[PDB]
RNA sequence: AAAUAUGUAAGAAGUCCUUGUUACUUAAUUGAACGUGGACAUUUGAAUGAAGAGCUUUUAGUGGGCCAUUUUUGGUAAGC
RNA sequence: GGAAUACUGCCAGCUGGGACUGAGGACUGCGACGUAAGUCAAGGAUGCUGGCAUAAUGGUUAUAUGCCGCCCGUCUUGAAA
RNA sequence: GAAAUUGUUGAAAGGGAAGGGCAUUUGAUCAGAC
């Protein structure tokens, strides 16, 4: 018959790594996790206590409560036509700080800095971000770069 | 053909022209649809919309909330206008003098404010005193106090008041409601 | 009540563009450009005529 | 209160000055449109005469016409077609060329024909088929005051000024283009030029990027 | 007589009519599932600040 | 369609590490501007580590040949796909211009080997500057001295549907 | 180790500065959470669009499906 | 070395022929030409003329011709069956 | 004193069904308007 357990179809998903098996480095435990920190959930096969479900591998969440050795995470889960709020308890081995939020914070610092310097002269610093614009004109010169003409090649078997 | 991004011929979903066949309410609406059209004041927009509303969207404001309303900072002189019904609260033994504008007062409320030095007025008299709703405040009664709302949404693990005719012991207070008898909820 | 079109009905055109009168009277649609006598470099012509 | 010549003489004076102001900016755009159109022409001579190649600026604006009907379109192209407001066959919209807009254009390539439009094509479109979105209502422009009361915030006062913000993609192009209702074009007058439409323009069909041949196609539609 | 066993066909299209949007985000979320030891502390700390501010703003 | 010869020059996009790229050039026979640029990207990707997104086109210039009146004899090499394999070929077309020779080649391949535009590579088109350097008979035939021939059995096209005398094919 | 798919973020519920509470925590007014006071407003923090947005109650029919390109399993195959 | 022509594109360049439509119903608005008066092709047709004033047009109905049109209701993935 | 169904008279059409739709010719009949 059919077989739907907790770790069904997780063969390669919780497979450890290439050449990284064994005890985990202690930067994973030295970390400090606050309420409201944005985290991603990558499991660790060695640590069996406090593993998440397969459904949350690679899913990013936010910390709501913190415990002695583990951490609670808020996850929104698509079921039906909606998002149902899901709460997970995870040891800090299967949780790592989401770096996605981080580059926005460094953007705020420059964004706050540029406005502060701009108001001294009022130049409309244009703090927004722009997408990649179409290129503008240029002059390409042929000193020592004279064009060389290429032609289609005939057929050969090479075997 | 067209690829519609939204449903076609969708009515607004809001109520205009209240469905009651009371002639007097229609006159009140007519006075305030003219007023909201030609005064450019947000107060007459509210009252005209409120005159549309249904009975459960007009919960009965009691004289106690009015008293609490007048005990707000700098509101004891504002005219109180209730688009709905005003009932009596025998749970308070004092009362201010402020006048009230409403559709219907109860006899106990009509006796109450009149005894306390006030004077209960209708909505048209409000218009000829406050065409732009000057020095007024809208009081809305508690909508979620009706016994039907307690039953809305019931399912497992939310405690939402089962529909029941006869209550007490041995009426759905059994397996499903305790861990001693099966699961609980 | 009725959409009249520019690009015709000259009266409607002048309504939307005060510059149409002087654009036409000056014949800016058939204006002439001053001649220039510059010629391409020798490297350009050989490349264009290259095999 | 005679009120038949006092304010009427006031409104006529306020009309004449607006016609007056509209006049220089039309004249102003003319030397601006002439000068640039002659710079690239002349900068090409200088490159060839100096043994170099003048690589012109990449086009900043494309006109997009929906080519396919409304049936049988997968979810992703249908959503992108809606975000450009092309919800029926032979509809037109100006799109600002940018990385975030190029990837939209690739997803919709089997369903649209687009290219780089010239002044003549854009000027004719707004004059004949230009409608403004006026309080969620499709209103023929037909007057400068209609644009004035709706795009006067950004310095746009006329139908000719509106065309200026389109062709030279200005700081207020987003609002200006959004104000312009999507263009309802007819079928081309001389035909589509090909026996089968739904092949790429490079493959003898109709859809895809036809870099300047959109002008011929839109003019037959317009 | 045999029948169809299971398909997900038309299930995603039903899900986009009244679609799958993120529900909401409220400020001051619930405290369900929080360490009780920190929660008892929170009440006592909360009362102290409220009473202290009440005396200052009497 | 009716073909035009363009030269297309493109290069990889400049960068700080390697500015001033090599500016490769290639001659393309195509109906219009857009196809000429496309075929350049098609063929260039077959030689170099480049594509349309990772490079730029610098110039395009249509090449119309010097003598649209002098009659030439062109040797043409191609590379085309059959239903079973890829084959090289060499032929002559004798005509007045280079583009009309290619326009003949595509029809000629489509008629003899059912080779459509997609499955044909034009390797190079060159003039045979010397007579008696022609190796195929069908073009060597017309190079004789004082060539002359009739056109027997001429068929007149009639405008009206009915003719009142039996037509004659003298010529 | 792709492609196509898939989670999160792109602000005012933000950022920065000072210090009040506590029965938790620390050798330690050390921290943790919540607040008090002050500063930063329309390029306020990518694109495009928005046809209004968010919410509730109740109730119908349906709960035999089938076909096409692409992916794919059993079968020699099949309008299986 | 000097021109022309082709091709492509532009003109708020001029002009001839045909077809369909005439919604709206005092003025207001925007314009154009004029020193002014005023005029206009400017927020939707008017002027002149002819025949008939009757079954002539038109309606109905029967037939003829051209083209098209499978039997309804029901179960059903699927009905002219 | 209905319909199915039938007789008589009158009109019309009919080369292996009939009935229907758009459009008009033809025949019969007819309202309005003046």
């Amino acid at each position: 018959g059919k077989s739907h357990g907790y770790r069904s179809r997780t063969r390669y998903m919780f497979q450890r790594d290439f050449r990284k098996h064994g005890a985990v480095h202690l930067s994973t435990y030295l970390k400090v996790y606050k309420v409201g920190d944005i985290v991603d959930i990558k499991a660790n096969g060695s640590i069996q206590k406090g593993m998440p479900h397969k459904f949350y591998q690679g899913k990013t969440g936010v910390v709501y409560n913190v415990t002695k050795s583990s951490v609670g995470v808020i996850i929104n889960k698509m079921v039906g036509n909606r998002y149902l709020e899901k709460r997970l308890n995870l040891r800090v081995e299967h949780i790592k700080h989401s770096k996605c939020r981080q580059e926005f914070l460094e953007r705020v610092k420059a964004n706050a800095a540029k406005r502060a310097e701009a108001k001294a002269q009022g130049v409309a610093v244009q703090l927004k971000r722009q997408p990649a614009q179409p290129r503008e004109s240029r002059i390409v010169s042929t000193e020592g770069n004279v064009p060389q003409t290429l032609a289609p090649v005939p057929y050969e078997t090479f075997i | 053909g067209i690829d519609h991004t939204s449903k076609q011929h969708k009515r607004s979903g809001h109520r205009t022209a209240p469905k009651s066949d009371n002639v007097y309410l229609k006159l009140l609406v007519k006075l305030y649809t003219f007023l909201a059209r030609r005064t450019d004041a947000p107060f007459n927009k509210v009252v005209l919309k409120a005159l549309f509303l249904s009975k459960i969207n007009r919960p009965p404001v009691s004289v106690s909330r009015i008293a609490r309303a007048l005990k707000q900072e700098g509101a004891a002189n504002k005219t109180v206008v209730v688009v709905g019904t005003v009932t009596d609260d025998a749970r308070i033994f004092e009362f201010p003098k402020t006048t009230v504008a409403a559709l219907r007062f109860t006899a106990g409320a009509r006796a109450k404010i009149v005894k306390a030095g006030g004077e209960c007025i209708t909505l048209d008299q409000l218009a000829v005193r406050a065409p732009k709703g000057q020095n007024t405040l809208i009081l809305r009664g508690p909508r979620n106090s009706r016994e039907a709302v307690r039953h809305f949404g019931m399912g497992p693990h939310k405690g939402k008041a089962p529909r029941i005719l006869s209550t007490g012991r041995k009426f759905e207070r059994a397996r499903g409601r305790r861990r001693s008898k099966g699961f609980k909820v | 009540v009725l959409k009249k079109n520019p690009l015709k009905n000259k009266q409607v055109l002048l309504r939307l563009n005060p510059y149409a009168k002087v654009f036409a009277a000056e014949k800016l649609g058939s204006k002439k450009a001053e001649k220039t006598g510059t010629k391409p470099a020798a490297v350009f012509t050989e490349t264009l005529k290259h095999d | 209160a005679e009120q038949v010549a006092a304010e009427r003489a006031a409104r006529k004076a306020a009309n004449k000055e607006k016609r007056a102001i509209i006049l220089e900016r039309n004249a102003a755009y003319q030397k601006e449109y002439e000068t640039a159109e002659r710079n690239i022409i002349q900068a090409k001579r200088d490159a060839k005469a100096a043994g170099s190649y003048y690589v012109e600026a990449q086009h900043k604006l494309v006109f997009v016409v929906r080519i396919k009907g409304i049936n049988k379109i997968p979810p992703k192209p249908r959503k992108v077609l809606q975000l450009l407001r092309l919800t029926r066959i032979n509809s037109g919209t100006f799109v600002k060329v940018t990385k975030a807009t190029l990837e939209l254009l690739k997803l919709i390539e089997p369903y649209v024909a687009y290219g780089y439009p010239s002044y003549s094509t854009i000027r004719q479109l707004v004059y004949k088929r230009g409608f403004g979105k006026i309080n969620k209502q499709r209103v023929p422009l037909s007057d400068n005051a209609i644009i004035e009361a709706n795009l006067g915030k950004y310095g746009i006062l006329s139908i000719d000024d509106l065309i200026h913000e389109i062709i030279t993609v200005g700081p207020h192009f987003k609002q200006a283009n959004n104000f312009l209702w999507p263009f309802k074009l007819s079928n081309p007058s001389g035909g589509w030029g090909v026996p089968r439409k739904f092949k790429h323009f490079i493959q003898g069909g109709s859809f895809g990027n036809r870099e300047e041949f959109i002008n011929k196609l839109v003019k037959s539609m317009n | 007589a045999k029948s169809k066993n299971h398909t997900a066909h038309n299930q995603t299209r039903k899900a986009h009519r009244n679609g799958i949007k993120k529900p909401k985000t409220y400020k001051y979320p619930s405290l369900k599932g929080v360490d009780p030891k920190f929660r008892r502390n929170h009440k006592h700390a909360l009362h102290g600040t409220a009473k202290a501010l009440a005396a200052a703003k009497k | 369609a009716h073909f035009k010869e363009y030269q297309v020059i493109g290069r990889r996009l400049p960068t700080e590490s390697v500015p001033e790229p090599k500016l490769f050039r290639m001659r393309i026979f195509a109906s219009n501007e857009v196809i000429a640029k496309s075929r350049y990207w098609y063929f260039l990707q077959k030689l170099h580590k480049v594509k349309k997104a990772s490079g730029e086109i610098v110039s395009i210039n249509q090449i119309n040949e010097a003598h649209p009146t002098k009659v030439k004899n062109f040797g043409v090499w191609v590379r085309y796909d059959s239903r079973s394999g890829t084959h090289n070929m060499y032929k002559e077309i004798r005509d007045v211009s280079r583009v009309a020779a290619v326009e003949t080649l595509y029809q000629d391949m489509a008629a003899r080997h059912r080779a459509r535009f997609r499955s044909i590579h034009i390797l190079k088109v060159a003039e045979i500057e010397k007579t008696a350097d022609v190796k195929r008979q069908y073009v060597k035939q017309f190079l004789t001295k004082d060539l002359k021939f009739p056109l027997p059995h001429r068929v007149q096209k009639s405008t009206k549907t009915f003719s009142y005398k039996r037509p004659s094919t003298f010529y």
